[PDB]
RNA sequence: AACCCCCGCCGUUAGUUGCCAGCGGUUCGGCCGGGCACUCUAACGGGACUGCCCGCGAAAGCGGGAGGAAGGAGGGGACGACGUCUGGUCAGCAUGGCCCUUACGGCCUGGGCGACACACGUGCUACAAUGCCCACUACAAAGCGAUGCCACCCGGCAACGGGGAGCUAAUCGCAAAAAGGUGGGCCCAGUUCGGAUUGGGGUCUGCAACCCGACCCCAUGAAGCCGGAAUCGCUAGUAAUCGCGGAUCA
C-alpha cells in the first residue's frame, strides 16, 4: 500500500511515509508549501515526483529531524526517491541515471588544529 | 562597588576614631589604598603607601566617596 | 522491576560483563531486556606537544566513558544468587536500583 | 621560589582566593587541569606510558 | 595543477526555468553564501522585466549575456624576458564567466537603490546594445584589435 | 552591529541578554 | 519648533528629533512619547500647536539637558581636577580613564598619530 | 603504502530514544496501553578488488562505461625515515659544573607585568540598502552540570536578587542556535550605518575592583563613504559567512 524510503544528509534524517491519493503533503505536521516558504529547493525536493509523472496523485508524510533547514530538503529529496522506487523497480531505471540515489557524501570536515577553519590558515607574516 | 555597607578597614576607623575622640594630630601611615574615605575624617592626613613611600595626602569635603588610592600615585611621572 | 547500570571505560570489557549478566539472568529467571547502549559521554582533552612555545602540531586525547543498561523484571531468587556469585567485573563500576 | 611555593599552594591560610590550582606531579604553576590535577606536560608523558586509564589517543 | 586539466564544476540546472546559465548567475550574485536570497533577488528583476517590456525574462537574459560576451582578449606573455600583450580567442566558459560577472558589477555601478532594479535596468541595456557591462566588453575587444600587431604569437 | 552595546545581536555576541534582549 | 531652548530638530521623526537634543536620546525619546501620547512616525512638520508646547515644555523642564547639562559634566571634572584623582590626571594629559592599552592605540583621545622619530 | 579512530550504503544483536509507521483511548504533549517496523543509540560483520565489459600495452598501468551508497587511495584523522639547522627550552621536569647562604633562601602588606611623544605582527567591530532597528515564528551539533546546571513564580526598564521543583543526569537543566522566514518602520544622511570616547547611577564574584575586573540603564554619538608601496588565505561542503559549547577558571 504505502511507499517508504529513508532520507538523510548532514545528520538530517527524514522518514518518508507516502500514500497514494491527492497531493496533500504533511511533514512534521504543517503543510509542505507552508513549512518551506521562500525557498526554491522546496519544489526541487519534489523532483522525484515530477520524474515519475505523478505530482498531484500522492499524499506524503515525512518525519525529518535534526540538521539544517536545507539539509532536510535534500533528505526529503532522497527519501521520496526510495519511497517511490520501493514499489517500482522500473522507476529505478530512470531515477538512478537522473542521479537521486546518493547520501551525498559531501559533508563538513573537522576544523584542524593550528589552522582556523580546517583549511584557512591565519595570515602568514614575516615583518 | 560594595553598596551594602561601604568598604573600609577597621584599623583605619579605629585609629581615626581616637583622633576624633580628643582631636589629636593627623599623622597616619596606612597601607589600605583599597578603602573608602570616611566622611567626618575631613582635616586629617593619611600617609598612604604606594610601593615607594608614604604620601602625606590631605583630606577635605569633596574627596570622600573615592578610595584612598585615588589620591596617591603608584607610578613615576604621572 | 529492577534496573542495572553498567558504566565503564573499555567497551570490550563492558561487552563481556554486560553479556555475562544477560545470560545469567535470562537462563535462570524471567524476562530481561538486553544490553542497552547509551550515548557515550566522552572527555575530549586537547593540548600542546612541546613544553615551551608551539601553538601547533598539538596533541589531544579523549576519555571514553561508556554506558550500558539492562533491565530485569520479576525478582528471581536464582538470578540474585547467580549475579552475586558468578561475576567477573574489573574496570566496570556498576550501579543497580529498583 | 619553586619549592616554598608548591608548599604554600596547599596551605590555604587566608581566604579561598589563594588556593589556586597547582599540578601534583611536576608541580606546575599553570596549565593545571582540575580533572587530572596535573599539568599539560606531565599529562601527555603519562598518557604515552599508559598510566592514564581510559585516556586513549584521540582520532577523528 | 601541473598534471590534470581539472574538469569544470557541472552546476545544478535552473529550478524554475531549467537552465544552468541562470543558476550560475545566482551564484555570482550570491553574497556570503545566501542562494535563496540571491535567487529571489534574481526573480525579482525577472518580474521587473515583464513590468517594463512584455518580454520573457528568459530570452531577455540570454540577449544580455550574449551581447556582453567578450569575443577576444589580450593576454600577457614572456619572451626571453619581455611581456607582449598578445590577443586571441577566449574560451566559451570564460566568456560566459566574464559576461555574467561584469553584469553583476555593472548593476553595482548603477545608482539604483534596490539590487533587483539594478539587475533589472542593467539587463535591459545589456540586451539592447549599450550598458555599463557592455561598454567594458567593447573596451576589451578594442585592446585585442589594437595590439593585433603582436598577434603573431598565437601559441 | 555586532558591536552596538544596545542591540539584538549586540548582547548575543557579548553572550548576554539585558533589556533589549528577552530574558526570563 | 525651537524645542530645547535653541535646538530645532525640524522635518523628521518626532522621536528621532529628540535624539538630536543634547541630553536626550533613543530611550528618553520614546519616554516622552509614552508620557504625552505621541506617534513616533508623525513628523514635526505637521503637529498641533498644543502638542508643540506640550511635548516641548515637558522634556524641557523635566530632566537636565543642553549646555547646562554639559556644564555639569565639566563641573565634575573640575572636581577631579582641583585635587587630582587618578581619574582626573587622565583628563589632564588626555589619557583614557580606563588605563587601557596606551602602549598601542588609544588614539581616540591622544589625537592623530604624531609619528616623529 | 597497508592494520586502528570519525563520516558516508546496509544488515545482525539490544529496544524506556524516538514511533497512530498499526490500532484504540487522549485534558491530542507518543500522555495511557501497546509496538520495535522506523529514526536513533553503539557493538559486530559485510562492501570496492582496475573485480567486470570495451580501447591501448610486452607488463605494471591508463582511459571510457555498467552495477553500486560510494570507483581507480571515496572524503577526513592519527603515522611525520637517515640527517639537517652550535635551531628552542637549566623558567615544566630531570641534570654536570658554577655561584649565594642573617641572604642569590623564606613569610607578609602595598606596588608592578596594565607604565606611553612612537612603530611592527595576528586579530575583532564597521564604513551600510544584497543593508540596519522592532515584534512574531522555524531547523542544529557537540559538549558540559549535586554544596554545580537552575524549571518555573514574584519583583526591578536591567544586570540581578528573594522563594522554589527536577538532576550522580539519551529521561531534569544551560537552551533562545544564529543567519534565515512573515509583516512592518528606515530613504542615503557622519545617517535608525558606525559604536570609540566620556559624565551620572546601579548589580554579581571576591577579604578586597584607585591603580586594575565584568555586566547593566540614561546621556554622550569620535575616526572611518572600502583604504599608498606592498602583502596573505583556500580547489567543494572548500572560501566567505552565521551561531553554540568546552578546557582554562572565584
Ligand atoms: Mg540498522
Ligand atoms: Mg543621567
Ligand atoms: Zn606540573
Amino acid at each position: 500500500e504505502q511507499y517508504y524510503g529513508t532520507g538523510r544528509r548532514k545528520e538530517a534524517v527524514a522518514r518518508v511515509f507516502l500514500r497514494p491519493g491527492n497531493g496533500k503533503v504533511t511533514v512534521n505536521g504543517q503543510d509542505f508549501n507552508e513549512y518551506f516558504q521562500g525557498l526554491v529547493r522546496a519544489v526541487a525536493a519534489l523532483e522525484p515526483l515530477r520524474a515519475v509523472d505523478a505530482l498531484g496523485r500522492f499524499d506524503a508524510y515525512i518525519t525529518v529531524r535534526g540538521g539544517g533547514k536545507s539539509g532536510q530538503i535534500d533528505a526529503i529529496k532522497l527519501g521520496i526517491a526510495r519511497a517511490l522506487v520501493q514499489y517500482n523497480p522500473d522507476y529505478r531505471a530512470k531515477l538512478k541515471p537522473l542521479g537521486f540515489l546518493t547520501r551525498d557524501a559531501r559533508v563538513v570536515e573537522r576544523k584542524k588544529y593550528g589552522k582556523h577553519k580546517a583549511r584557512r590558515a591565519p595570515q602568514y607574516s614575516k615583518r | 562597588s560594595l553598596k551594602k555597607g561601604v568598604f573600609v578597614d577597621d584599623h583605619l576607623l579605629e585609629k581615626v576614631l581616637e583622633l576624633n575622640a580628643k582631636g589629636e594630630k593627623r599623622l597616619i601611615k596606612t597601607w589600605s589604598r583599597r578603602s573608602t574615605i570616611v566622611p567626618e575624617m575631613v582635616g586629617h592626613t593619611i600617609a598612604v603607601y604606594n610601593g615607594k613611600q608614604h604620601v602625606p595626602v590631605y583630606i577635605t569635603e569633596n574627596m570622600v566617596g573615592h578610595k584612598l588610592g585615588e589620591f596617591a600615585p603608584t607610578r613615576t611621572y604621572r | 522491576k529492577i534496573r542495572i547500570k553498567l558504566r565503564g571505560f573499555d567497551h570490550k570489557t563492558l561487552d563481556a560483563s554486560a553479556q555475562k549478566i544477560v545470560e545469567a539472568a535470562r537462563r535462570s529467571g524471567a524476562q530481561v531486556s538486553g544490553p542497552i547502549p547509551l550515548p557515550t559521554r566522552v572527555r575530549r582533552f586537547t593540548v600542546i606537544r612541546g613544553p615551551f612555545k608551539h601553538k601547533d602540531s598539538r596533541e589531544h586525547f579523549e576519555l571514553r566513558t561508556h554506558n550500558r543498561l539492562v533491565d530485569i523484571i520479576n525478582p528471581n531468587r536464582k538470578t540474585i544468587e547467580q549475579l552475586m556469585t558468578l561475576d567477573l567485573p574489573t574496570g566496570v563500576e556498576i550501579e543497580i536500583k529498583t | 621560589a619553586r619549592k616554598a611555593l608548591i608548599e604554600k599552594a596547599k596551605r590555604t591560610p587566608k581566604f579561598k582566593v589563594r588556593a589556586y590550582t597547582r599540578c601534583v606531579r611536576c608541580g606546575r604553576a599553570r596549565s593545571v587541569y582540575r580533572f587530572f590535577g596535573l599539568c599539560r606536560i606531565c599529562l601527555r608523558e603519562l598518557a604515552h606510558k599508559g598510566q592514564l586509564p581510559g585516556v586513549r589517543k584521540a582520532s577523528w | 595543477a601541473r598534471r590534470r586539466r581539472a574538469e569544470v564544476r557541472q552546476l545544478q540546472p535552473d529550478l524554475v526555468y531549467g537552465d544552468v546559465l541562470v543558476t550560475a548567475f545566482i551564484n555570482k550574485i550570491m553574497r556570503d553564501g545566501k542562494k535563496n536570497l540571491a535567487a529571489r533577488i534574481f526573480y525579482d528583476a525577472c518580474k521587473i522585466i515583464q513590468e517594463k517590456t512584455g518580454q520573457e525574462p528568459l530570452k531577455v537574459f540570454k540577449q544580455a549575456v550574449e551581447n556582453v560576451k567578450p569575443r577576444m582578449e589580450v593576454r600577457s606573455r614572456r619572451v626571453g624576458g619581455a611581456n607582449y600583450q598578445v590577443p586571441m580567442e577566449v574560451s566559451p566558459r570564460r566568456q560566459q564567466s566574464l559576461a555574467l560577472r561584469w553584469l553583476v558589477q555593472a548593476a553595482n555601478q548603477r545608482p539604483e537603490r534596490r539590487a533587483a532594479v539594478r539587475i533589472a535596468h542593467e539587463l535591459m541595456d545589456a540586451a539592447e546594445g549599450k550598458g555599463g557591462a557592455v561598454k567594458k566588453k567593447e573596451d576589451v575587444e578594442r585592446m585585442a584589435e589594437a595590439n593585433r600587431a603582436y598577434a603573431h604569437y598565437r601559441w | 552591529g555586532k558591536g552596538d552595546r544596545r542591540t539584538r545581536r549586540g548582547k548575543i555576541w557579548r553572550g548576554t541578554y539585558g533589556k533589549y534582549r528577552p530574558r526570563k | 519648533a525651537r524645542i530645547a531652548g535653541v535646538e530645532i530638530p525640524r522635518n523628521k521623526r518626532v522621536d528621532v528629533a529628540l535624539t538630536y537634543i543634547y541630553g536626550i536620546g533613543k530611550a528618553r525619546a520614546k519616554e516622552a512619547l509614552e508620557k504625552t501620547g505621541i506617534n513616533p512616525a508623525t513628523r514635526v512638520k505637521d503637529l498641533t500647536e498644543a502638542e508643540v508646547v506640550r511635548l516641548r515644555e515637558y522634556v524641557e523642564n523635566t530632566w537636565k539637558l543642553e549646555g547646562e547639562l554639559r556644564a555639569e559634566v565639566a563641573a565634575n571634572i573640575k572636581r577631579l581636577m582641583d585635587i587630582g584623582c587618578y581619574r582626573g590626571l587622565r583628563h589632564r594629559r588626555g589619557l583614557p580613564v580606563r588605563g587601557q592599552r596606551t602602549r598601542t592605540n588609544a588614539r581616540t583621545r591622544k589625537g592623530p598619530r604624531k609619528t616623529v622619530a
